[PDB]
RNA sequence: AGCUUGUAGUCCGUAAGGGAGACAACCCAGCCCGUGGUUAAGGUCCCCAAGUGUCGACUAAGUGUUAAUACUAAAGGGCGUCCCAAGCCCCAGACAGCUGGAAGGUUAGCUUAGAAGCAGCUACCCUUCAAAGAGUGCGUAACAGCUCACCAGUCGAGGUU
RNA sequence: GCAGCUUGCUACCUCGAUGUCGGUUCUUUCCAUCCUGGCCGUGCAGCAGCGGCCAAGGGUGAGGUUGUUCGCCUAUUAAA
């Protein structure tokens, strides 16, 4: 079930592309390894 | 599986030859392994009453001979005790060819079978005639 | 063989063709890249070396290929002029018994270098300077020595 | 008597060891459970855990758990305890957790060197915390 | 220009601030709050409706710490003056939920077919109120209300399925 | 390769005594016996003789606390922190936010119905006003608005490569 | 680049002797994790998969050929 708040606080985050750690949105640097490139958490 | 009221020693041993007591078409079988048994080092797998184990047909009709199948033990010569205090024993070991669930391929069983397999596997209970 | 097997300079040079025998060929096909007929690029940067070593020809070929791909993809086919400089004149030999008559036999070719000696050189316009730096940084990644980038001509333009 | 309230561990131990070796009456360290050990939390805990579980049962190193035992062991290393001089020195040291009844109200002094006020940052742990992390009821 | 490392806070009327020993104490119409803000190289003074905080060295660590302490002081005075609120919301597909306040905990019953109800702790005096599909969380301590909301959100997370298809629990529609 | 084979000097072999944790050949020193004195190498928190010495900075990792050395880890990266230089914008007002704007046309070329800024040619879609776009994304058959780029009012001191 | 768990290279110790390969019994150590515990991503609906991170407490068996280590095969097993 797709609801606004659930998607807001569940699948609205960026993912480090090396260690798979999830980060904030307005970021460009993994908080645990510092890798430059961050993708976005997969949608539907 | 579902627990039994009685306590059954594991008498028969992997390598034993049992006389199957149904009308499926086999006379003698060879216990290869016992379902749901881990074991420890140097210990041979062993089976008792109401234990599903894979066997091999040694004497019987040509089509059945050389076939790996499933079967359970219905009697054993090694004594075991009832819940309320008593020991029961038989003159000979026996086995019946069945499926994974418990439906026996034979529609007729010769001789008595222990009541505990009758409670664990109801189908063996119904297909039997005399229960002791 | 591994890269570090033939990378140090510990022994004399061994390059006279007429005395040794059976040197295998090379893979690097062209030593000039891009617009050769142009001579009006105001910026001329280059990749230099920080330490003496030996570079196999295969490493040079890989670096050239990667720099070519990057530069053509971003700057354009007519917007640069790359030129490799060092040619492999040395010869590499690999023993192949034990230590009995351990002298080796020719297996490849290598190009010795010297500290602060230019290897590559790229000329571009003013608008494609960052692409030139980006291209030259990947090429030095395949190279067996630490490498730094120096902007030789038009330093005031870019800086 | 010496009050170990807020003193560096090694500094205190070095001063006490030297002035035991010089030869005098015996010395008493009280409140030997809030002495300071400068350093980050995780590193201190890791090093003390490795020190604790290091021996063999018959003859291996038996590192103590109690806080005063740890302080005594720390002073024991700055001292020739195998010689006669060192053994005599070790016979005149008494470190107590809390305040023993007989030393109650006794006149105190401190080592002005080993002071936590003389530390740049707030990166330190107290000895009782390590004692309780090692599993000791004191 | 200058990299001066001083900060002012301009305390408002009502709050009786103090810096006895190290703990920083305030009191006002919305109860009282306490905190300790000791750190070497960073001195704080309270005087005339404002607390001045500064350092001595221009190292970036000192500057970060002075910013952090100024922010904490502002949040403390703001909390004691009026208070802080956090709003959340409930969502479910098939299994209705029984959010019930009992003691110092919030019990979540019947979460995704749940016989053992989950437990969420309440920190401090953070009074919470349940009303339909939303939860309001009052308080005077900012960290307290934040941590209470975080616990409530973290207890109700289903951790063996896909967020695309399962989305249930309590979510924060607006921070404190 | 603590491998093998050369060469100049000096050593061990055949070299005490002092210092390196112990150390054949590393540093000071080449040594008759006894007493006093001052130094070399090296050291001065305790073990251990003599500094919890002075001045100016750095490190937060127990990193390090290991002249040489057969005993000590590399390429690569770090908006970790401390410095130098060079450009660029700048209190008549730079950056991050608060804001809205992104209206003229268009629904771009598109056969599938439809990929109508986001499959596939093009070009700044306005003569014009800060803004106005062939245009990124939530949406998006196509779109559409929401609006990207891109400027404009707003704070009020340094910002940025 | 790491390890020294395969084979090489060297000849520093041992030829007035340091008793070889495999199996058996019994004890212990490492982690570079096969199962059991906890997490993250997915081209993860559920079941079951694929990839990675922490973790060495416990478990890791029975048989046919072969002297074999190694390896092939059989029926179980949470994994063998
Ligand atoms: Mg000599
Ligand atoms: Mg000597
Ligand atoms: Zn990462």
């Amino acid at each position: 079930a797709r609801f606004p708040e659930a998607e807001e606080r569940l699948l609205n985050k960026k993912i480090c592309m090396k260690c798979n750690a999830r980060n904030a949105i307005r970021a460009t640097r993994c908080r645990k390894c510092g890798y430059g490139t961050l993708r976005v958490k997969s949608k539907e | 599986m579902k627990g039994m009221r009685s306590n059954i020693p594991r008498a028969l041993n992997a390598g034993a030859q049992i006389a199957c007591v149904d009308n499926t078409g086999a006379k003698v079988v060879e216990i290869i392994s016992v379902k749901k048994y881990r074991g420890v080092k140097n210990r041979m797998p062993c089976a008792g009453i109401g234990d599903m184990c894979v066997v091999s047909v040694k004497k019987g009709t040509p089509e059945m001979r050389k076939q790996v199948l499933l079967a359970v033990v219905v009697r054993q010569k090694q004594e075991f005790r009832r819940p309320d205090g008593l020991h029961v024993s038989f003159e000979d070991n026996a086995m019946v060819i069945t499926d994974e669930e418990g439906i026996p391929k034979g529609t007729d069983i010769k001789g008595p079978v222990a009541r505990e397999v009758a409670e664990r596997f109801p189908k063996i209970g119904t297909t039997a005639s005399i229960i002791v | 063989k591994p890269g570090s097997m033939y990378r140090n300079v510990r022994q004399r040079s061994f390059t006279r063709r007429k005395y040794m025998g059976g040197v295998p060929g090379s893979q690097v096909i062209h030593y000039d890249m891009g617009d050769k007929a142009n001579t009006s690029f105001p910026v001329k940067i280059s990749l230099i070396v920080e330490e003496k070593c030996q570079i196999r020809h295969t490493a040079l070929e890989a670096a050239r290929i990667t720099a070519n791909r990057h530069l053509v993809a971003d700057t354009g086919k007519m917007g640069f002029y790359m030129k490799l400089r060092v040619y492999p004149h040395e010869v590499i030999r690999e023993n192949k018994s034990g230590m009995r008559r351990a002298f080796g036999k020719n297996v490849g070719t290598a190009a010795r270098v010297k500290p602060m000696q230019k290897i590559f050189t790229v000329a571009v316009e003013k608008q494609n300077f960052k692409a030139a730096k980006e291209a030259l940084w990947h090429a030095g990644q395949k190279l067996p020595t630490p490498c730094r980038i120096v902007v030789d001509e038009g330093a005031e333009l870019v800086q | 008597v010496i009050d170990a309230k807020g003193l560096i561990l090694g500094r205190l131990a070095s001063s006490v060891a030297k002035q035991l070796l010089s030869g005098d009456e015996k010395v008493y360290i009280i409140n030997a459970e809030q002495a300071i050990i400068s350093g980050s939390r995780a590193a201190t805990l890791r090093e003390y855990r490795e020190t604790r579980e290091r021996g063999a049962t018959e003859f291996g190193p038996y590192f103590p758990k109690r806080p005063d035992r740890i302080l005594k062991r720390t002073i024991r290393g700055m001292l020739p305890y195998k010689r006669a001089r060192g053994r005599d020195a070790m016979s005149r040291l008494k470190v107590y957790v809390g305040v023993p009844y007989e030393l109650k109200g006794a006149e105190t002094v401190t080592i002005p060197d080993a002071d936590m006020r003389l530390l740049s940052s707030s990166r330190y742990v107290e000895l009782g915390e390590v004692s309780q992390k090692m599993g000791s009821k004191f | 220009m200058v990299k001066e490392i001083a900060r002012t806070i301009e305390i408002p009327e009502g709050v009786s601030v103090s810096l006895a020993q190290d703990v920083f104490t305030a009191t006002g119409p919305k109860g009282t709050v306490e905190r300790k803000l000791w750190y070497p190289g960073i001195m704080i003074d309270v005087k005339d409706g404002e607390v001045v905080v500064d350092a001595e060295y221009a190292r970036k660590e000192q500057k970060a710490m002075v910013g952090t302490f100024a922010s904490h002081i502002r949040n403390l005075v703001k909390g004691v003056n009026e208070g802080f609120e956090c709003k959340m919301s409930i969502v479910y597909a098939h299994f209705p939920m029984q959010v019930k306040v009992d003691g110092k905990t919030l019990i979540i019953g019947n979460f995704l077919g749940e016989k053992k109800p989950r437990f969420a702790k309440i920190i401090g005096e953070t009074k919470v109120k349940v009303s339909g599909n939303d939860v309001t969380i009052t308080g005077i301590n900012k960290e307290d209300v934040g941590q209470t909301a975080a616990n409530i959100e973290q207890k109700t997370k289903i951790k063996r399925f896909d967020p695309r298809i399962f989305q249930d629990g309590i979510y924060i529609v607006q921070k404190a």
